[PDB]
RNA sequence: GUUGCGUGGUUCACCGCGGAGGUAGAGCUACUGGAUGGCCGAUGGGUUACUGACGUCAGCCAAACUCCGAAUGCCGUGGUGUAAAGCGUGGCAGUGAGACGGCGGGGGAUAAGCUCCGUACGUCGAAAGGGAAACAGCCCAGAUCGCCGGC
RNA sequence: CCUUGAAAGAGUGCGUAAUAGCUCACUGGUCAAGUGAUUGUGCGCCGAUAAUGUAGCGGGGCUCAAGCACACCGCCGAAGC
RNA sequence: UGCCUCCUAAAAUGUAACGGAGGCGCCCAAAGGUUCCCUCAACCUGGACGGCAAUCAGGUGGCGAGUGUAAAUGCACAAG
RNA sequence: UCGCUCAACGGAUAAAAGGUACCCCGGGGAUAACAGGCUGAUCUUCCCCAAGAGUCCAUAUCGACGGGAUGGUUUGGCACCUCGAUGUCGGCUCGUCGCAUCCUGGGGCUGGAGCAGGUCCCAAGGGUUGGGCUGUUCGCCCAUUAAAGCGGCACGCGAGC
RNA sequence: UUACGGCGGCCACAGCGGCAGGGAAACGCCCGGUCCCAUUCCGAACCCGGAAGCUAAGCCUGCCAGCGCCGAUGAUACUGCCCCUCCGGGUGGAAAAGUAGGACACCGCCGAACA
């Protein structure tokens, strides 16, 4: 996942503070992954988790990814001193706050759905839990 | 990168209730962020000076923020 | 049907609401066509049980310290993390 | 009404407004006491410098 | 900073009153962009099982987005308080390598006892005494001298 | 996909290359006061892992606490007062 | 390496880095002064060449156009 | 009112480039090279999840995509001590310590018939060869061996060579 | 005092839209282009001279929440200063969004008719 355009190529780091206020409830499916701590979730990790969910359920069901990695992060070349201009973008990041719902899942069977979401959670650099649409 | 221009020190110089003399500069600005009211002239570079002694008074004049001076 | 005993809040604010929620109350407000809102503490666990048993469309027939007046639930402010009810909006109903 | 304000802690590390509120109230050293009226002007100073004093309503 | 001559509360603190804001937050069918899932489906694609315009219904994001919008801080003014505030004008300076800690940021890998800014913030510098085993910068507290007194 | 019926899978996992063979899904009777899942929290366990010498309470030692949480009563303690 | 505009910049002003983006070293004799008048872009329908888009007509449209030239603040009362 | 890319744009002259390993003097740990210190991107050693391979069988063995740490032996980042001097690689001599164990010692599992092995756990008492090439460390090769371990100590050790 | 034409205040709680109703004076459309004056062409507009027609439109009155607008209380986000290692807590402020709801404006002066 990569945005097609960005208005600003190099940006400040997104701020890691506060509880999430939007997208904190399951809205598209029956089961979801809710974040319990701040972190920078990468498109690599997102694709890893999506593939884990799909290969566990193997068929049927629908998976929603309601975050997008559009905030870029830069990096200087390897062996360089400090301060000769900002580096070029090299990561794409979603800014995740506690309470945010990361993935959503619909599937008939409780146990398989929960196992698939646990598969996904073990790929993310966050403590997360599984929640349901009541 | 690396260039910038000088800070131009714009903004409001006399706030509501202040007693001014004729010729006081009230607002340095670009464009009419504020508009001149009674006893207030604008100025060549949108400066909103005072035409008379009195107290500065801010208000609304159907969408425009205006500065006036009460005798 | 859904009986619930409530009281009128003494003080209203941020610290007051925190004290009530730690004492196990639900700070809530009851307005409607009566043109005047009451500030209340609903009991926490009892109201939660009433709500879970029959859903949000329940007609909360509640009594104030002296008077009785059945009410309805308008909306609930759910905290994201602890997933608990922080505040409840109630509207009066005339049968 | 009147109040009696006693300095309990020190002004080392105190901020400018707290130091000047203590000076305005008239407190010099630790355990010094002054007698002041109970009006809004006085309660503002006490609110600013509450963690450094002890206020009791005595005459 | 100090000192001479002027001025005299003008300084500063608190309360009240009169003012300008676009930060935190939030929101976006309020704009410029990003962007998830439905429905309608323009074209492009081979009768269209592929692409998915513009729309539309729900959920979202942004230092250089804003229909919004604090707490603080800032300007003025009226009261009250406060000796060693303030202002003008002269004599004589030193300084112009800062350090750490708290809070808000940039660079850095959101690394550094890193680096660069903000902060009527603190301490050290130029501060002895008590605590932290020892331990410039953390906590308590500012040594006029004496006492084989007390809290 | 259906059936005797007290109950009764072209099988629950090794296990047959296969037809075997072993257990187990679901009931009949005995004994008779209890038996599970999960949510949140207090304190704990493992993960644990460098080079002169114990060497991550300052030491002796401490769970018969001299540890931790909450409540309470004194006292010690500076060039502070 | 001077000047101009924005963000960093923490809602007065001011604020650093070999931090993030751009412009300038002109042009206009009208693109200045004054008086008077007008409202745009986009979309829909109809119409010879004419088509997504030239000119015309009628609707709808409160500013999404425009402003000599960057950006910001302004400007529809118009600074267009 | 005119005359300056005085553009290094507060404008040293109207008028101006280089080398020094032949170099000298005054200073600086205000500032680099070695070593120490902090950090740990890179490196190193592990681990979590389990897509798969392994005829069948994720977990005998190997484990992708991702995630979390340890260490401080690599290459770096910072410039905190040392510039009125802290001698710099390799070899020699003499060592000492760690264990992340190469051999010998003890075990579990095995896709362990036996002999041999693979993997993991425990274990630091002792041992851990001689040569060719290169200044070499490293490495390759030759002949052996139970084995020819990896690291720290100013990359131990020049008032010891 | 009532009810029509002007000039302002104010700038959506006033706007946009929908449905009905009106012509005494007035405001309007309306009839013409000799005269002042006018069209980047056009008496359409601007100007001038009139009074055959009509409330169809403008304008005015009443009723509609449809679109738009306003919008609390309470809670929350955030935050000044303290306590506190953080976690958190105390005390003082306090949103945006959403909800109940409001709303199809109000006021002043002059003239005419009525008084
Ligand atoms: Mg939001
Ligand atoms: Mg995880
Ligand atoms: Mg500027
Ligand atoms: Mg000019
Ligand atoms: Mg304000
Ligand atoms: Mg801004
Ligand atoms: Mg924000
Ligand atoms: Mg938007
Ligand atoms: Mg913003
Ligand atoms: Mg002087
Ligand atoms: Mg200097
Ligand atoms: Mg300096
Ligand atoms: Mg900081
Ligand atoms: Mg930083
Ligand atoms: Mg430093
Ligand atoms: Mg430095
Ligand atoms: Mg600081
Ligand atoms: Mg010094
Ligand atoms: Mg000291
Ligand atoms: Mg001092
Ligand atoms: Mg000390
Ligand atoms: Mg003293
Ligand atoms: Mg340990
Ligand atoms: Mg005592
Ligand atoms: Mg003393
Ligand atoms: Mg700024
Ligand atoms: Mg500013
Ligand atoms: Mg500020
Ligand atoms: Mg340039
Ligand atoms: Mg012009
Ligand atoms: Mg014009
Ligand atoms: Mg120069
Ligand atoms: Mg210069
Ligand atoms: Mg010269
Ligand atoms: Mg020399
Ligand atoms: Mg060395
Ligand atoms: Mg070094
Ligand atoms: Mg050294
Ligand atoms: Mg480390
Ligand atoms: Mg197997
Ligand atoms: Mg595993
Ligand atoms: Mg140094
Ligand atoms: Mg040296
Ligand atoms: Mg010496
Ligand atoms: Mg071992
Ligand atoms: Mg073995
Ligand atoms: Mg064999
Ligand atoms: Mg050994
Ligand atoms: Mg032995
Ligand atoms: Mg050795
Ligand atoms: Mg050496
Ligand atoms: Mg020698
Ligand atoms: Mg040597
Ligand atoms: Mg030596
Ligand atoms: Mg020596
Ligand atoms: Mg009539
Ligand atoms: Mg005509
Ligand atoms: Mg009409
Ligand atoms: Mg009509
Ligand atoms: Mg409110
Ligand atoms: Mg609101
Ligand atoms: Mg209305």
């Amino acid at each position: 996942l990569i945005p097609r355009k960005v208005k600003h190529r190099k940006q400040h780091h997104p701020r890691q503070r506060g509880i999430a206020s939007g997208g904190t409830t399951v809205n598209f499916g029956d089961y979801g992954i809710q974040a319990l701590e701040h972190a920078y979730v990468t498109n690599r990790q997102i694709e890893s988790a999506r593939i884990a969910i799909n290969r566990h359920i193997k068929r049927g069901g629908k998976v929603w990814i309601n975050i997008f990695p559009d905030r870029p992060l830069t990096k200087k070349p390897a062996e360089t001193r400090m301060g000769s201009g900002k580096g070029s973008p090299e990561w794409w990041v979603a800014n995740v706050k506690p309470g945010r719902v990361l993935f959503e899942l619909s599937y008939p069977n409780e146990g398989v759905a929960r196992a698939a979401l646990t598969r996904a959670i073990h790929k993310l650099p966050i403590k997360a839990r599984i929640i349901t649409r009541e | 990168n690396g260039r910038d221009s000088a800070a131009q020190r714009l903004g409001v110089k006399r706030y509501g209730g202040q007693v001014v003399k004729a010729g006081e500069i009230l607002v340095r600005q670009r464009g009419t962020k504020f508009h001149p009211g009674v006893n207030v002239g604008r100025g060549g570079d949108d400066t909103l000076f005072a035409k008379t002694a009195g107290a500065v008074e801010f208000g609304i004049k159907r969408g425009r923020k205006t500065v006036s001076i009460v005798g | 049907s859904n009986q619930l005993r409530v009281t009128v809040r003494t003080e209203t604010g941020k610290g007051a609401s925190r004290r009530a929620r730690r004492a196990g109350k639900i700070p809530a407000v009851l307005y409607g066509h009566g043109a005047e809102p009451q500030h209340l503490e609903l009991p926490g666990h009892d109201y939660a049980a009433v709500l879970r048993h029959s859903g949000t469309n329940a007609v909360l027939t509640l009594d104030i310290a002296g008077k009785e007046q059945l009410a309805l639930t308008k909306a609930l402010h759910i905290h994201p993390i602890r997933r608990t009810i922080q505040h409840a909006d109630l509207l009066v109903v005339r049968r | 009404s009147q109040l009696k304000i006693t300095q309990v802690r020190s002004t080392i590390g105190a901020r400018w407004k707290q130091r000047e509120s203590l000076r305005t109230l008239g407190l010099r050293r630790i355990r010094h006491s002054v007698i002041r009226e109970d009006n809004a002007a006085t309660r503002g100073l006490i609110a600013v410098v509450r963690h450094l004093v002890e206020v009791e309503p005595a005459q």
